[PDB]
RNA sequence: GCUCGCCGGAAGACCAAGGGUUCCUGUCCAACGUUAAUCGGGGCAGGGUGAGUCGACCCCUAAGGCGAGGCCGAAAGGCGUAGUCGAUGGGAAACAGGUUAAUAUUCCUGUACUUGGUGUUACUGCGAAGGGGGGACGGAGAAGGCUAUGUUGGCCGGGCGACGGUUGUCCCGGUUUAAGCGUGUAGGCUGGUUUUCCAGGCAAAUCCGGAAAAUCAAGGCUGAGGCGUGAUGACGAGGCACUACGGUGCUGAAGCAACAAAUGCCCUGCUUCCAGGAAAAGCCUCUAAGCAUCAGGUAACAUCAAAUCGUACCCCAAACCGACACAGGUGGUCAGGUAGAGAAUACCAAGGCGCUUGAGAGAACUCGGGUGAAGGAACUAGGCAAAAUGGUGCCGUAACUUCGGGAGAAGGCACGCUGAUAUGUAGGUGAGGCGACUUGCUCGUGGAGCUGAAAUCAGUCGAAGAUACCAGCUGGCUGCAACUGUUUAUUAAAAACACAGCACUGUGCAAACACGAAAGUGGACGUAUACGGUGUGACGCCUGCCCGGUGCCGGGAGGUUAAU
RNA sequence: AGGACCGAACCGACUAAUGUCGAAAAAUUAGCGGAUGACUUGUGGCUGGGGGUGAAAGGCCAAUCAAACCGGGAGAUAGCU
């Protein structure tokens, strides 16, 4: 459920929690757990590349499986875990044979559903299937755009792709920005709507709970003098500039799409 | 084991209250080492050049104090010191 | 109330000692300066 | 030497860092010491730092650094792979007592513990650059069991009081003992096995994972503590002994019991919550390449060894960082009594100190405090500054409200001591017993002692009983900012920044964008419920008209239009 | 439970007085704010000068900052004193 949290404290006041009931109370499996350190924003170089992040709780990263390599070979959802290095959930599936892995949770998946994937398989929510196997006009997750590689498109929180059309080798996806893009029909596509819908109306509540989720503040260019950002200076907030990026290139309208080479698989820009 | 090189281990008996009170009480000699000189070529080195019973060396470096001579000031050179101890047949 | 100088021998040759100062094509040309002055305190270390 | 005073969650005791002989003894006061100096952290000699167990080095890693080839870069060189460094982290083992003028978990005595080596011998399959397990982990909270430690009895040795009492419910002092080894408890955690089987853990596996089962219900695991022993010992208050009045060396009494109790220890545990909580070796295990009387494991009596470096002394300071013997700054540990909720505060203990110029006088004036007739903000830019309120329990507490609050609203009253209820009770608490259940650190009766609130009632002293220290001033209207937060180190703490939330906008993944001649990194091991940019700034009610101008976006006919 | 309340350590720096050739090139005394978090702190890293970092003051980058420091061009230049 969603559940709003009761005003006792200035900062509770405005919190909702999206209180799974279904999830796993315990420690991961460990052998699919690794390190994984935080760079606070910083490159190679040790510069600010990417602003406002650093800081944050710590956590490690669990090794989702978006391949899902293994063909005609059932698999058992043991348990569905919480996943700190992502919007939506994770299910740890046992297979038949003796492996376990990590997978996205789907929105139809519980602590004991059997799952297969493959060439042939079923149509059902969480059987991995190539694109061409799969029905035209189907809700699908978890999109390769390149066949045999891991899987791209469609793998936050209720986010999901829906296959428009099927011309031969290609296929027609028609993506969540409403952009509908052609990819290769022998890539494959994890069927049904990725799970945790209800992690987008969690609202915070407080300042510190976007610093615990390792985000750092944000000025703004007005606030700052015409030395750092574009916007800057004035006595007693002025404006008087087309808005701009800090580095002067023009936001709020302003198309930043140059790759040339995939304009070709883009059916129709979103809207 | 080791011959010709034991001989230059062994510099000089030390001098001292302490070095006395551990002769008779302790059954130990106090005595200036070689700067590299460890406590199998010590021992080795008394057994053979002292010829006595040695049950355990006992080794430390002393730093050396920074002295005055008008003006240039001087460090001392950092000397070596064992504390040998012997067995029940001793002597000097 | 608190000073710019809080010493650390670590620190101190990690930053300023004679490896470090090896280490780079900079760093040799400041001993390479010390030794033409002549300088005794080549550096810390 | 004797008083006095001060600190005592330190102004005491240990360290790390940092200093680098400042330590100890003998001597010398020129200079240094804010005065004198016989003294000194000063000068001049000599002495002083003793380790298989403490730390370092060593075996392993994080951040990160370096980086064979490699990719990239006019040169210099940048990035980065297999590797190899890098602790602030992980990995073997020693305690108690005695001792020096100066070191002690290092020397000494009494007891121990680890790992290797090379055997002797009993058996036997071993064996990785490889697989699996372990290492191995967050916040808060709560509860139990303990312990350091204290307090009070008893016990043992001494005391019979300089001024009235004191042979006692009296006084003073003591009542100490470790790692180790044995024991495996308070309690945590887990169904054992036994066999087969299988596209899994790039090979292989008897290990790990999965699947049948059959089959007794427990068997393992971890673990404070206590008890034993260690220890007839060690140690012990005074004595005695000598005196070089320095002490030397000789003896040694009780050496118990309840109660209380940690922020320690079990607990790296349990419950809970989400923001979902390093790595890698040692260690344990399974087999490849191999090896097959072999070498190799195993166990056991040995045996050899455990190298090297640091160890003095200061370490909230006269020894470090501040130019000074500079009221500044500096991480960790140890945490006694009485009052108290307490690591606050007051007075003390251990232990340490009185701050390296003094002696007078007792003017104005300055600084820091105390008291103040009558008035009571009349002061002043402004109640600035002082004065005032203050604790615990109980009764009571308005508009307004986001239904939490405002709120400690407001305002009251009760507080000491002494008897009683009750030769100290509610509780805590637990003994000699007695079942009993078996060999226990037993269950389960049971009420000797210690322990001890909080009340009510009745007295009683003072002017005053939360009597000291300690310890809210309160209420009404209103601007701005929702809020906690951040900010001009060293004249600005705010209405400024941030903020949760809100909108527009870019971004389809070799993402936008950023750092970068580039390779490449970050964004992100993320993928539009995501990411970057811009503005606005919780929440409630809302957010109107203008696209002429500047920008942006789309459109491609026409005009003009570069290189060629 | 809590960017909850009171309040020591710890972190801070609102007011006043003292000091202003200081005890001190930013402190002392008496009150003051936060004090389980957007907290604080030890040790070691990384980011470099038109560059960094910045809950944004032109703050901070070794008592130096609207462009550090050291050496060099260098005896820059000066219709000025
Ligand atoms: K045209
Ligand atoms: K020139
Ligand atoms: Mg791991
Ligand atoms: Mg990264
Ligand atoms: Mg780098
Ligand atoms: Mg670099
Ligand atoms: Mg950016
Ligand atoms: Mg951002
Ligand atoms: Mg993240
Ligand atoms: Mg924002
Ligand atoms: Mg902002
Ligand atoms: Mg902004
Ligand atoms: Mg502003
Ligand atoms: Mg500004
Ligand atoms: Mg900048
Ligand atoms: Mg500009
Ligand atoms: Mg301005
Ligand atoms: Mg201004
Ligand atoms: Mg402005
Ligand atoms: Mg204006
Ligand atoms: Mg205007
Ligand atoms: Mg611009
Ligand atoms: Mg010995
Ligand atoms: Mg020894
Ligand atoms: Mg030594
Ligand atoms: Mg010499
Ligand atoms: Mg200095
Ligand atoms: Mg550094
Ligand atoms: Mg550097
Ligand atoms: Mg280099
Ligand atoms: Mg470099
Ligand atoms: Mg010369
Ligand atoms: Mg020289
Ligand atoms: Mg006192
Ligand atoms: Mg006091
Ligand atoms: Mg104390
Ligand atoms: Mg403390
Ligand atoms: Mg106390
Ligand atoms: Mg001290
Ligand atoms: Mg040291
Ligand atoms: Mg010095
Ligand atoms: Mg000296
Ligand atoms: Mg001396
Ligand atoms: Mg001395
Ligand atoms: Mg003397
Ligand atoms: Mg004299
Ligand atoms: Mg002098
Ligand atoms: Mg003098
Ligand atoms: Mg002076
Ligand atoms: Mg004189
Ligand atoms: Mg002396
Ligand atoms: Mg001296
Ligand atoms: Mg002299
Ligand atoms: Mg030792
Ligand atoms: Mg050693
Ligand atoms: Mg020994
Ligand atoms: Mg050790
Ligand atoms: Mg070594
Ligand atoms: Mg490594
Ligand atoms: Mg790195
Ligand atoms: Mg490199
Ligand atoms: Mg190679
Ligand atoms: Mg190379
Ligand atoms: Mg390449
Ligand atoms: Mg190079
Ligand atoms: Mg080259
Ligand atoms: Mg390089
Ligand atoms: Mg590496
Ligand atoms: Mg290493
Ligand atoms: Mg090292
Ligand atoms: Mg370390
Ligand atoms: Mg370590
Ligand atoms: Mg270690
Ligand atoms: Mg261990
Ligand atoms: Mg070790
Ligand atoms: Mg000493
Ligand atoms: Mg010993
Ligand atoms: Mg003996
Ligand atoms: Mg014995
Ligand atoms: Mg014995
Ligand atoms: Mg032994
Ligand atoms: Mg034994
Ligand atoms: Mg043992
Ligand atoms: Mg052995
Ligand atoms: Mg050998
Ligand atoms: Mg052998
Ligand atoms: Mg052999
Ligand atoms: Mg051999
Ligand atoms: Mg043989
Ligand atoms: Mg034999
Ligand atoms: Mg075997
Ligand atoms: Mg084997
Ligand atoms: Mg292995
Ligand atoms: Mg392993
Ligand atoms: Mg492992
Ligand atoms: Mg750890
Ligand atoms: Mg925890
Ligand atoms: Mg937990
Ligand atoms: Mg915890
Ligand atoms: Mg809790
Ligand atoms: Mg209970
Ligand atoms: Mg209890
Ligand atoms: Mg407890
Ligand atoms: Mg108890
Ligand atoms: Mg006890
Ligand atoms: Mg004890
Ligand atoms: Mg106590
Ligand atoms: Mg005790
Ligand atoms: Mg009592
Ligand atoms: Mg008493
Ligand atoms: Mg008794
Ligand atoms: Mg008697
Ligand atoms: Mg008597
Ligand atoms: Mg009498
Ligand atoms: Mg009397
Ligand atoms: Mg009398
Ligand atoms: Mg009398
Ligand atoms: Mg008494
Ligand atoms: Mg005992
Ligand atoms: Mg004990
Ligand atoms: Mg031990
Ligand atoms: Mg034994
Ligand atoms: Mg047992
Ligand atoms: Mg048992
Ligand atoms: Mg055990
Ligand atoms: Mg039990
Ligand atoms: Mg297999
Ligand atoms: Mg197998
Ligand atoms: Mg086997
Ligand atoms: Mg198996
Ligand atoms: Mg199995
Ligand atoms: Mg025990
Ligand atoms: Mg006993
Ligand atoms: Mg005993
Ligand atoms: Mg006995
Ligand atoms: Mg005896
Ligand atoms: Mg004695
Ligand atoms: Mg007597
Ligand atoms: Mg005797
Ligand atoms: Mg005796
Ligand atoms: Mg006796
Ligand atoms: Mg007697
Ligand atoms: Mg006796
Ligand atoms: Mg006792
Ligand atoms: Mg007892
Ligand atoms: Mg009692
Ligand atoms: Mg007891
Ligand atoms: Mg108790
Ligand atoms: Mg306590
Ligand atoms: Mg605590
Ligand atoms: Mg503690
Ligand atoms: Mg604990
Ligand atoms: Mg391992
Ligand atoms: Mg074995
Ligand atoms: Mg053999
Ligand atoms: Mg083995
Ligand atoms: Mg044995
Ligand atoms: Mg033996
Ligand atoms: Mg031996
Ligand atoms: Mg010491
Ligand atoms: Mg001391
Ligand atoms: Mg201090
Ligand atoms: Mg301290
Ligand atoms: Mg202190
Ligand atoms: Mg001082
Ligand atoms: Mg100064
Ligand atoms: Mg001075
Ligand atoms: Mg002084
Ligand atoms: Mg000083
Ligand atoms: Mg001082
Ligand atoms: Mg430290
Ligand atoms: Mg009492
Ligand atoms: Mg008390
Ligand atoms: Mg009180
Ligand atoms: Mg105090
Ligand atoms: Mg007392
Ligand atoms: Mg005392
Ligand atoms: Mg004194
Ligand atoms: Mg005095
Ligand atoms: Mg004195
Ligand atoms: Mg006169
Ligand atoms: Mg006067
Ligand atoms: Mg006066
Ligand atoms: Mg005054
Ligand atoms: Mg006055
Ligand atoms: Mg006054
Ligand atoms: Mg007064
Ligand atoms: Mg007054
Ligand atoms: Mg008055
Ligand atoms: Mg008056
Ligand atoms: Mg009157
Ligand atoms: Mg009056
Ligand atoms: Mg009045
Ligand atoms: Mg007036
Ligand atoms: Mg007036
Ligand atoms: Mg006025
Ligand atoms: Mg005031
Ligand atoms: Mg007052
Ligand atoms: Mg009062
Ligand atoms: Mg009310
Ligand atoms: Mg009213
Ligand atoms: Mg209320
Ligand atoms: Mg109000
Ligand atoms: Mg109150
Ligand atoms: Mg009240
Ligand atoms: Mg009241
Ligand atoms: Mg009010
Ligand atoms: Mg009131
Ligand atoms: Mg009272
Ligand atoms: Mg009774
Ligand atoms: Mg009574
Ligand atoms: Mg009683
Ligand atoms: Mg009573
Ligand atoms: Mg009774
Ligand atoms: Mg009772
Ligand atoms: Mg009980
Ligand atoms: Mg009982
Ligand atoms: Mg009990
Ligand atoms: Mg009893
Ligand atoms: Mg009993
Ligand atoms: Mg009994
Ligand atoms: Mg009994
Ligand atoms: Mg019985
Ligand atoms: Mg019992
Ligand atoms: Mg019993
Ligand atoms: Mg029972
Ligand atoms: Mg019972
Ligand atoms: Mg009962
Ligand atoms: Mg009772
Ligand atoms: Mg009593
Ligand atoms: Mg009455
Ligand atoms: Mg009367
Ligand atoms: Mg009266
Ligand atoms: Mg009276
Ligand atoms: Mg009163
Ligand atoms: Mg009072
Ligand atoms: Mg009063
Ligand atoms: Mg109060
Ligand atoms: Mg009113
Ligand atoms: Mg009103
Ligand atoms: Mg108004
Ligand atoms: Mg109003
Ligand atoms: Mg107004
Ligand atoms: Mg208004
Ligand atoms: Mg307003
Ligand atoms: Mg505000
Ligand atoms: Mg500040
Ligand atoms: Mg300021
Ligand atoms: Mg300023
Ligand atoms: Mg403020
Ligand atoms: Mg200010
Ligand atoms: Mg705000
Ligand atoms: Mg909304
Ligand atoms: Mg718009
Ligand atoms: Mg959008
Ligand atoms: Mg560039
Ligand atoms: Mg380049
Ligand atoms: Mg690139
Ligand atoms: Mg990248
Ligand atoms: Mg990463
Ligand atoms: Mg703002
Ligand atoms: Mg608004
Ligand atoms: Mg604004
Ligand atoms: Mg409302
Ligand atoms: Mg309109
Ligand atoms: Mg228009
Ligand atoms: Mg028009
Ligand atoms: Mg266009
Ligand atoms: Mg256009
Ligand atoms: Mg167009
Ligand atoms: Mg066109
Ligand atoms: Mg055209
Ligand atoms: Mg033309
Ligand atoms: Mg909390
Ligand atoms: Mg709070
Ligand atoms: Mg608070
Ligand atoms: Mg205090
Ligand atoms: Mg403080
Ligand atoms: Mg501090
Ligand atoms: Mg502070
Ligand atoms: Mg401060
Ligand atoms: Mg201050
Ligand atoms: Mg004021
Ligand atoms: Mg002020
Ligand atoms: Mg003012
Ligand atoms: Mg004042
Ligand atoms: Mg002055
Ligand atoms: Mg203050
Ligand atoms: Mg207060
Ligand atoms: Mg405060
Ligand atoms: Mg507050
Ligand atoms: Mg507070
Ligand atoms: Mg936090
Ligand atoms: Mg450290
Ligand atoms: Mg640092
Ligand atoms: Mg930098
Ligand atoms: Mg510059
Ligand atoms: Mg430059
Ligand atoms: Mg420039
Ligand atoms: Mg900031
Ligand atoms: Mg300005
Ligand atoms: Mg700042
Ligand atoms: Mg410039
Ligand atoms: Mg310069
Ligand atoms: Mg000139
Ligand atoms: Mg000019």
């Amino acid at each position: 459920a969603v559940v709003k949290c009761k005003p006792t404290s200035p900062g509770r006041r405005h919190v909702v929690k999206v209180v799974n009931p279904e999830l796993h109370k315990g420690k991961p499996f460990a052998p699919l757990l690794e390190k994984n350190s935080k760079s606070g924003g910083r490159n190679n170089n040790g510069r600010i590349t990417t602003r406002h992040i650093g800081g944050g709780h710590k956590q490690a990263y669990r090794i989702v499986d978006f391949k899902r390599n293994k063909d005609g070979i059932p698999a058992v959802v043991e348990r569905l875990e919480y996943d700190p290095n992502r919007s939506a959930n994770i299910a740890l599936v046992l297979y038949k044979d003796g492996e376990r892995r990590y997978i996205l949770a789907p929105k139809g998946l519980k602590a004991g559903d059997q799952i297969q994937s493959g060439v042939d398989a079923a149509i059902k929510p969480g059987n991995t299937l190539p694109m061409r196997n799969i029905p035209v006009g189907s809700t699908v997750h978890n999109v390769e755009m390149k066949p045999g590689k891991g899987g791209q498109l469609a793998r936050s929180a209720g986010t999901y792709v829906q296959i428009v059309a099927r011309d031969g080798a290609y296929v027609t996806l028609r993506l969540r920005s409403g952009e509908m893009r052609k990819v290769e029909a022998d890539c494959r596509a994890t069927l049904g709507e990725v799970g945790n819908a209800e992690h987008m109306l969690r609202v915070l509540g407080k300042a510190g709970a976007a610093r615990w989720r390792g985000v750092r503040p944000t000025v703004r260019g007005t606030a700052m003098n015409p030395v750092d950002h574009p916007h800057g200076g004035g006595e007693g907030r002025n404006f008087g500039k087309h808005p701009v990026t800090p580095w002067g290139v023009q936001t709020k309208g302003k198309k930043t799409r140059s790759n040339k080479r995939t304009d070709k698989f883009i059916v129709r820009r979103r809207s | 084991i080791r011959e010709e090189r034991l001989l230059k281990v062994l510099r000089a008996p030390h001098v001292s209250e302490k070095a006395s009170t551990a002769m008779e009480k302790s059954n130990t000699i106090v005595l200036k080492v070689a700067k590299d000189a460890t406590k199998a070529e010590i021992k080795a080195a008394v057994q053979k050049l002292f010829e006595v019973e040695v049950e355990v060396v006992n080794t430390l470096v002393v730093k050396g104090k920074v002295k005055r001579h008008g003006q240039r000031i001087g460090r001392r050179s950092d000397w070596k010191k064992a504390y040998v101890t012997l067995k029940e047949g001793q002597n000097l | 109330m608190k000073r710019t100088f809080q010493p650390s021998v670590l620190k101190r040759n990690r930053s300023h000692g004679f490896r470090a100062r090896m280490a780079t094509k900079n760093g040799r040309q400041v001993l390479a300066r010390r030794r033409a002055k002549g300088r005794a305190r080549l550096t810390v270390s």
